[PDB]
């Protein structure tokens, strides 16, 4: 995250610049992995603000987890 | 292969357990009862005239 561009509040509502800042970032995690381990994406819209929030998803051992 | 799936991974690991199993297994020392009552010492003396 420190090498990414910076997500704003101001962004969160776009739907679009989530998306592809998201899929930079899992593209990025793929290209340099040396441990066996597997990243996706996943976009979440709330109700209440209609706001959309990141979800990223990484299958580590065997074993998925969603952070 | 092995990498690939873990399915492959969780065989290797059984096989590996079930062969340390039939290695160093052994039996077992200690009794396990249930709860042993208490003597009120009257009934270890026989009632008579």
């Amino acid at each position: 995250l420190i090498y990414q561009p910076t997500l704003t509040e101001a962004d969160l509502s776009d739907e679009q610049t989530v998306t592809r800042w998201v899929n930079a970032l899992v593209s990025e995690l793929n290209d340099k992995e040396q441990h066996g381990s597997q990243w996706k994406f996943d976009v979440h819209t709330n109700a209440e603000q209609n706001l959309f929030e990141p979800i990223v998803r990484v299958r580590t051992h065997g074993v998925d987890t969603d952070y | 292969r092995i990498l690939g799936s873990a399915d492959r991974l969780m065989e290797v690991i059984r096989e590996e357990l079930e062969l340390v199993r039939e290695q160093f297994g052994d039996k077992r020392r200690t009794e396990i009862t249930a709860n042993s009552a208490d003597i009120n010492l009257e009934d270890l003396i026989t009632q008579e005239d």
